[PDB]
């Protein structure tokens, strides 16, 4: 019954930087303590065992201090493939428990989006269903305001968006929401908008089309 | 601003001496703080204090009419100051100290007799200053002073000219250490009436120098000596000669980074009763390197030999029969090191060996067989520490050798195994077996037949194996008192594991899955595993997930003292289940999920408790639930830790976070 | 090397029967224990439990005790874990990983690859391309954005690629959302300057594995509707 | 450390007589003073700068304080008049003294000068040759103006006299001698000797005839 | 009670060697609190250190930087004593000589020795002229009459003079020397004696004379 | 002075089921298991299985899995077997034991039970004097047992005041289904009128206990 | 299951000679052995444990060796009360399987002449209709003894019945009982009872006699 609380649950930094993260148990569990590191989609990795130990083909940057209830995982020097998800486990238990884990993301300057607005094709309204797509494309941080407008009237519940994970290149997220009304709903209408409030915009663009007139 | 009859106004950035102070105190400490001086005047008032504290000050000069205030002041302690300069009055009047603090006072020199009238004076310490020089007088004083110390100074050289002064004393202690000594003069140690422990620490020596040293003390009164760091690489037969005119017992050569140890190195030391020789490099043990070492009663060797270069294969050597020499050796430390295994001649001789520590004394230890500890056949040795040894595998008959052996720590490896009883064969006088820590234990019938005289298992975190055994592994260990199963996540126990240690007193069992055994769901009803334990004391039984307590189950714990059923589930108890416990002293629920709390089950319970730990609890803050439990609490003389702070309200919301 | 392979993804029913595969290679599969470890799409990591592949013995984690079977057969070296009744809590990411006692505590040096139990009610199903472009005056900034939506597909995943896998950077492929009905609904963008019109050719390649559908379709928008 | 004396202190008798030891930081150490008369050995009157050893009157106190030292002693007396000498160890230098301190005891009331006449000896005069000798004992001031009469014409040929030095009683004596032949000595019929103190004159005479 | 008494050559040559001894009664040489040493004063008042002496393991001594490589004080637990030498005298070494007793712990010195006189000059050393010393006619009322005797041309000083060889007291007045113009000193000692006891009392002066090693007794005879 | 104790001999009839008991005396019954074990005479023994006292946990032998049924009253301090489907491959020496500090033992043991399946019912045994026609130093006297069942019978002599110098023959089983047993005693002849020589005879099945003095001494 | 093979079945030795007894196990059970001496007629007495190991009052000539799957028990100089069956056990697996047994008898001894008794049939067992007559051998050696009875020079077949007892602890020596039974008609159909004794221990065939009614 030892829960193991890291944190924090999820941190920026810059490539080189000097990385730590903490990690608690409810009750003293030792030395008995293992860093795992876990890639997105991929199988976890084994970085330190009994705290402190290296293990075999684990890079040198990567150290483990700390006894009793507290641990704490050094990355001296930050690489840009070091960015994953960190999980802390303890063993003085055969019940093993893992912690909640830490998100390791890359820091940048605020982005703004690129919004597109996409109506629905004939081909989807051929069958009796229709999805507008608003599109975010490359902005930061992930935290944004997407409110739909049908004929300047606010909608909710009939939203689903979707965030990728930060690009490859320049560390930016890309928002997909879909908006579902039937064939009726969309002809029963006329305006359709999409608003973005986001932290790298002043004022709230919004990227609308008219129905029918598209 | 504290008074104890001890006054402490430690670190209050005081400018100026307290006036206000009572004239009970006898003591008065003023360490860390702002004082520039010290005027006798503002002691006048007390001048019944023994002893005076005003280290890391700023304090420039003493007044010697302070000394005079202070008639009756036994230690004073000037540590930490600007106190550079000194004089024939500073310390005059000061007859009646036995203790004098004087370090980290950038002394530079002490001139003519600062401590002529300090001939009650028992400990001088002058450490951390500019001493070029020991003489710290022109004629005979301080005939009373026991230990001197001139450590971490700039002090060069030992001559007898600055060190007779101390002719008519006895010193025990001449503590030199942390200073670059490059010479010591013909007779500088014989000018000293009486020198019993010798403190070069730290000290930059060499074979040679050492050698000269022990040349120097030869035919003196020398019992302890001190070489620690004091970088000796290697050893001969003659670094050491000098004292054979010498009646040492106790060496200590940590630290040295020694590599080799030459033959017959301490054969000058027949006297020698205590050998310190932890943490160094010694790369080969050789035969006759401790030889003539026969009245050695404790040798320290953690860390002593080299440890494995991986690539170069420099493994640590030890010859066979290196330790038959220390016949009246009784306590053996030679933990922490990369030793390649126990040789069949290793420990041969030691005849009266009683402790051994092999803790991380090897690199691989990986099987103990019957030809394992052969050496210790006719060693008398009760504890036996084999800790962090990476231990795999325990064959039969492998502790045949140690029939007198009392203590057995196995804990902390790889153990993985089946106990089929014949490991512990031989041992008649074993007491407690340590096994916590390791792979996993595949427990028999026979596992622990062969010795009914155990009385402490530890068996914390092993993974154990057929434990839900019907003729019980524990069954033969009657005199088993405490017994240790916590953190091993055991799903299964049949009712009659515990059957058969009506001795038992300690029961650990934390950290398990028993919830399933407690619940009245359960197919073929609860397991009542605690029937019969009438000597059973202290039980635990914490983190097992346990929601539901069977009314029966602690019927038969009539000497149970303490009980700890936290972080668990608990919610619901039935009535007269502590009905039984008169003996309860300490009850722990801490971290449930208790909500209520009635007369009918808490009541014989609450009665004569010294200790109760109900922190982390949601409480059902309404009158049938917390009206008796509040109307005791008021009124109950039961210590209950941080129960202001840690014993909050849940639910009704109206009552959330409130006492 | 010590290698651990899974069983490929399983798509199951509610009540239904289910037992996937561990198998181990390189090493004395018997010498070391076998760990299994459950992670729910978007959780932390939990532990499930442990076997002996020798004697076949099994310890489970408080939580998982008696909801899964954790079983061993020691001549195809193999470790497999089974449910007898599926539900649609135990939709998630099944790992085992080898145990190695090392620092006088187990800690898992090589894992399986993971095997993806999605349990939810539904059938086979084929995708729905739908092409995504905007209007047509509407578009005079800096560069345009052409996409295609796959609709109304079960079960995950599905495989986009752009001009027959010419087209690689730019594009922004998002993870599927789980509409309420029990279908996925994936959205896959590129964005391209001044070749919108009538410049280049942008065919979105959809290839969805489970119901053997493969559908290309060009993104493209009609000035009349 | 230069210890620096004052070269004379002169005081009324039965007052207070302070005598100074300036030197840098001499408050820091103990220091002693020794009294001393002419003719005899230094004998200590203070040690460890406030201390008298045992038969050493309390008239005599002592202190030490930053740059001074200093001696004092109430209730002068006529014995009291001497040299004194401050001393302190220090460095290995081991015994360091002052410049030293005359202390002189004010007008006693003034003596008449005891003047004795001796004539040249019988062996003397069989040795063949002569001398006179003018004795002075037990007078104060010391000053005093010697001058040799051969009858009544003074004759200063061959005429030594000592410096007046102090006694044991606080005054002074001093001594003269007058060289003469057998001859001379048996020529002029009276010799005087003349003894000028204080401006009043004390005479002696002998004669040959006898 | 605790006696110093001091010993030497009267005379020393230039560029020779001066030797002098201090011995000790009621106190030994070889012991804990007590330092020895030797302190000169020069004619003229003034007093200066020459050196100390101790024994704490072996025998330590100190000297000035005034003696230099001249000096040297090396003590005899055999014959209980310390003595003195001090080589490549010049005429400014002349001076009284104390030997001093320093007690622990702060080098005060509670007992010092008479003294004794030592000269460089080179002289020859001569031997003192005794006369006696009476009245040629005393026929008096008085009850008081003085005779003495007379040293003449005697070199160096000191010279000690007595009375019926330590016998006679009271009344006895030694005189201060006198340097002659011929370089010489000149002495003077008397006596005062009852008128009564002038024909029924004899009277005899001792003279001492160290460097010369002249011991004269000679009678002062009343004239009747 | 650890005690189990079980009944002389028990006769059966082929097929029904029979109760044995064996009683613990001289330590707390719940203490240790309580084991039991089948010996055929002149053959090999075979251990039936083990029971715990306290909540009556059985560990049965394969074979005996079937043969054998253990229980324990414990408030009488007694552990029972029974035994069903009885056959003439049944009728044996049955015992019952214990083990001791060292588990790996079995130190104390019941005096054993004598199980013979045969039914042929329960007959009484018939006692004759035996003594010569006759001179020597030596004279012999002596005791026959004849026609009974089943197994065993106990001969004594003199209420146990003769113990030297006496020979009880092991039984021998005729063609009629009955044993037949004697017992002899060798004694100097000065002692023939002077001293009393009865036997006592006793059999516990048909529960005959008969004392026959022999005469003609 | 794991058994237990028992070697040898019989043993023959004189007084002050070193037996031993052999025991294989199927399987490996350590050294959890136990060997156990019965006397016939009584309850099984533990006499090693452990296979080395002494149950407390065994005499120390009694002792017992390990080796490989090997275990034997080994009396040094044997006593005449040393003599009768021997077993053993293993206690490491349930089910518990012990062995085939030794017989132990003893040697020397040498040979002793039986001393040989008739006793006749009573009155009392003349009235049932049915006479026994029995022939004794009090204390002798070897056991290998042939009793032969004859009824007026008639020699008897299957109507006589053998009982031996087993070896007297002190003077080692056997008693063989014979019993002749037969009908009352038959017994008074002749006149002469005699039994023939053919033993080692006999100088020539002793026939012991008697008549019918003599007594
Ligand atoms: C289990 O614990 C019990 C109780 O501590 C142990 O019993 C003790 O064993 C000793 C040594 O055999 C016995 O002492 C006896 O003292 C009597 C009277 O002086 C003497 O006649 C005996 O010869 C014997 O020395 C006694 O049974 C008992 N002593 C105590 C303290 O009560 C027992 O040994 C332990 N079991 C094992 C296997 O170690
Ligand atoms: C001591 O007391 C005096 C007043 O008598 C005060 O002025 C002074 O500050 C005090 N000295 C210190 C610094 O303690
Ligand atoms: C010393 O002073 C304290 C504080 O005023 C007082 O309480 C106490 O009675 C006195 N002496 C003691 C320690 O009894
Ligand atoms: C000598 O040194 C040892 C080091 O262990 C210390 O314990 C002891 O106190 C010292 N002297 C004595 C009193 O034996």
């Amino acid at each position: 019954d030892i829960q193991m609380t890291q944190s924090p649950s999820s941190l920026s930094a810059s490539v080189g930087d000097r990385v730590t993260i903490t990690c608690r148990a409810s009750q003293s569990i030792g030395l008995y303590l293992a860093w795992y590191q876990q890639k997105p989609g991929k199988a976890p990795k084994l970085l330190i065992y009994a705290a402190s130990s290296l293990q075999s083909g684990v890079p040198s940057r990567f150290s483990g201090s700390g006894s009793g209830t507290d641990f704490t995982l050094t990355i001296s020097s930050l690489q840009p493939e070091d960015f994953a998800t960190y999980y802390c486990q303890q063993g003085n238990t055969l019940s093993y428990t893992f912690g909640q884990g830490t998100k390791v993301e890359i820091k940048r300057t605020v982005a703004a989006p690129s919004v597109f607005i996409f109506p629905p094709s004939d081909e989807q309204l051929k069958s009796g269903t229709a999805s507008v797509v608003c599109l975010l494309n490359n902005f930061y941080p992930r935290e944004a305001k997407v409110q739909w407008k049908v004929d300047n009237a606010l909608q909710s519940g009939n939203s689903q968006e979707s965030v990728t994970e930060q690009d490859s290149k320049d560390s930016t997220y890309s928002l997909s929401s879909t908006l579902t009304l039937s064939k009726a709903d969309y002809e029963k209408h006329k305006v359709y908008a999409c608003e973005v409030t986001h932290q790298g915009l002043s004022s709230p663009v919004t990227k609308s089309f008219n129905r029918g007139e598209c | 601003t504290v008074s104890h009859e001890v006054a402490d106004c430690s670190h209050l950035k005081l400018t100026q001496v307290p006036d206000d102070l009572p004239t009970n105190i006898t003591v008065l400490n003023l360490t860390h703080n702002q004082l520039r001086r010290l005027p006798a005047a503002n002691f006048t008032r007390y001048s019944q204090l023994t002893s005076l504290d005003v280290g890391f000050n700023t304090i420039s000069k003493l007044e010697p009419e302070l000394c005079q205030k202070l008639p009756m002041l036994k230690v004073l302690n000037l540590q930490h100051n600007e106190l550079s300069q000194l004089s024939d009055k500073t310390f005059a009047f000061c007859t009646n100290l036995t203790e004098l603090h004087l370090m980290s006072n950038s002394i530079q020199k002490i001139k003519n007799n600062p401590f002529v009238k300090q001939k009650n004076l028992i400990t001088l310490d002058l450490s951390h200053n500019g001493l070029s020089s020991t003489k710290l007088g022109t004629q005979v004083q301080l005939e009373n002073l026991q230990e001197l110390l001139l450590s971490n100074n700039k002090i060069q050289a030992l001559k007898s000219e600055e060190l007779d002064i101390f002719a008519n004393s006895s010193l025990k202690k001449l503590e030199l250490s942390s200073n670059q000594i490059k010479e010591f003069s013909p007779g500088c140690f014989h000018a000293i009436g009486r020198l019993f422990g010798l403190f070069l620490n730290n000290v930059q020596l060499g074979p040679s120098l050492t050698e000269k040293l022990c040349l120097e003390l030869a035919n003196t009164s020398i019992r302890n000596l001190s070489l620690s760091n004091s970088q000796l690489s290697t050893t001969s037969n003659t670094t050491f000669l000098g004292l054979k005119w010498t009646n040492l017992t106790m060496l200590d050569l940590s630290y040295n980074n020694l590599n080799v140890v030459g033959n017959d190195s301490f054969a000058w030391l027949p006297q020698l009763e205590y050998f310190f020789l932890e943490y160094n490099n010694i790369q080969h043990l050789f035969s006759h390197s401790l030889h003539g070492l026969f009245n050695v009663r404790y040798l320290n060797l953690k860390r002593s030999f080299t440890k494995q270069s991986i690539s170069l294969a420099s493994l640590p050597k030890i010859d066979d029969f290196s330790f038959q020499w220390l016949k009246c050796l009784e306590h053996l430390n030679m933990e922490d090191n990369d030793i390649p295994g126990i040789k069949s001649n290793m420990f041969t001789g030691l005849i009266n060996l009683k402790y051994l520590s092999l803790s991380n004394s090897f690199t691989s230890l990986r099987t103990l067989t019957n030809e394992t500890f052969v050496s210790l056949a006719h060693s008398p040795l009760h504890i036996l520490n084999l800790t962090k040894n990476k231990i795999s595998k325990i064959e039969s008959d492998a502790f045949s050798w140690l029939g007198h052996l009392e203590v057995l720590d196995l804990g902390l490896n790889e153990i993985g195994q089946e106990l089929t009883g014949q490991e512990w064969r031989g041992l008649e006088n074993i007491f407690e077996i340590y096994l916590s820590y390791n792979k996993y234990l595949q427990l028999t019938r026979n596992s622990f037949a062969l010795v009914p005289s155990l009385q402490r298992l530890m068996l914390r975190r092993v993974a154990l194996k057929n434990v839900d055994s019907s003729p019980s592994p524990f069954q033969p260990l009657r005199n088993l008192t405490i017994l240790d199963l916590s953190n091993n996540n055991i799903a299964n126990i049949n009712d009659d594991m515990l059957e058969g240690l009506e001795k038992l007193e300690i029961l650990d069992l934390q950290h398990n899955n028993l919830a399933r055994l407690w619940k009245h769901a359960n197919p073929g009803g609860p397991i009542y595993f605690l029937k019969g334990l009438s000597h059973l004391h202290i039980l635990n039984l914490e983190s097992n997930g346990f929601d539901e307590i069977p009314v029966e189950v602690f019927k038969d714990l009539f000497e149970l003292k303490i009980i700890d059923l936290g972080l668990n589930n608990l919610n619901t108890l039935p009535a007269s289940v502590f009905n039984n416990q008169v003996s309860l002293k300490s009850l722990n629920l801490q971290k449930n999920l208790i909500t209520s709390v009635e007369k009918k089950v808490f009541g014989p319970a609450f009665r004569n408790l010294t200790e109760l730990d109900m922190r982390f609890n949601p409480f059902d803050c309404t009158c049938e639930s917390i009206a008796w439990f509040v109307n005791w609490i008021n009124e109950t003389h039961t210590n209950i830790p941080e129960l202001s702070s840690h014993y909050l309200c849940n639910t009704p919301p109206h009552y959330h976070g409130f006492p | 090397e010590v290698q651990l392979v899974q069983s490929g993804a399983e798509v199951k029913k509610p009540g239904e029967s289910l037992k996937i595969s561990c198998k181990g290679s390189g090493y004395s599969f018997t010498n070391y224990w076998v760990g299994w470890v459950r992670q729910m799409p978007g959780k932390g990591l939990e532990w499930m439990g442990f076997i002996d592949p020798s004697d076949s013995y099994t310890n489970y984690a408080p939580s998982f005790q008696g909801q899964v079977t954790i079983s061993a057969d020691k001549s195809i070296s193999t470790a497999y874990l089974q449910w007898s009744s599926l539900k649609a809590s135990d939709t998630a990411m099944y790992y085992c990983a080898r145990e190695l006692y090392q620092g006088y505590m187990d800690t898992f040096d090589s894992w399986g690859q993971g095997t993806l139990v999605t349990v939810s009610s539904a059938s086979t199903k084929g995708p729905s391309v739908f092409p995504l472009a905007p209007c047509s005056r509407s578009t005079s900034e800096s560069t345009a954005a052409l996409g295609c939506l796959v609709k109304d597909y079960f079960p995950e995943p599905v495989t986009v690629s752009w001009n027959s896998g010419a087209l690689t950077s730019g594009v922004h492929t998002f993870p599927a959302v789980l509409q309420s009905s029990g279908l996925y609904s994936l959205s896959s963008v590129v964005t391209v300057p001044s070749s919108s019109l009538g410049t280049k050719t942008y065919t979105c390649n959809v290839d969805h594995k489970p119901s053997n559908t493969k559908v290309d379709k060009r993104v493209h928008h009609h000035h009349h509707h | 450390s230069v210890l620096t004396q004052p070269p004379s202190v002169s005081v009324a008798p039965g007052q207070t007589a302070r005598i100074s030891c300036s030197g840098d930081n001499i408050g820091s150490y103990y220091v002693h003073w020794y009294q001393q008369k002419p003719g005899q050995a230094p004998v200590l009157v203070i040690y460890e700068d406030s201390e008298r050893p045992s038969g050493i009157p309390e008239r005599f106190s002592g202190s030490n304080s930053g740059n001074t030292a200093t001696l004092t002693i109430s209730g002068t007396q006529a014995e009291d008049e001497a040299d004194y000498y401050c001393s302190s160890y220090d460095d290995p230098n081991f015994q360091v003294f002052g410049g030293g301190t005359k202390l002189t005891v004010l007008g006693q009331p003034k003596a008449a000068p005891s003047v004795t006449l001796f004539p040249p000896s019988s062996e003397e005069l069989q040795a063949n040759k002569a001398t006179l000798v003018c004795l002075i004992s037990d007078f104060y001031p010391g000053a005093v103006t010697v001058a040799w009469k051969a009858d009544s014409s003074p004759v200063k040929a061959g005429v030594e006299t000592t410096t007046p030095s102090k006694q044991s009683n606080n005054k002074y004596a001093a001594s003269s001698y007058l060289s003469l032949t057998p001859e001379q000595w048996k020529s002029h019929r009276s010799y005087s000797c003349q003894v000028t103190h204080e401006g009043s004159t004390v005479e002696k005479t002998v004669a040959p005839t006898e």
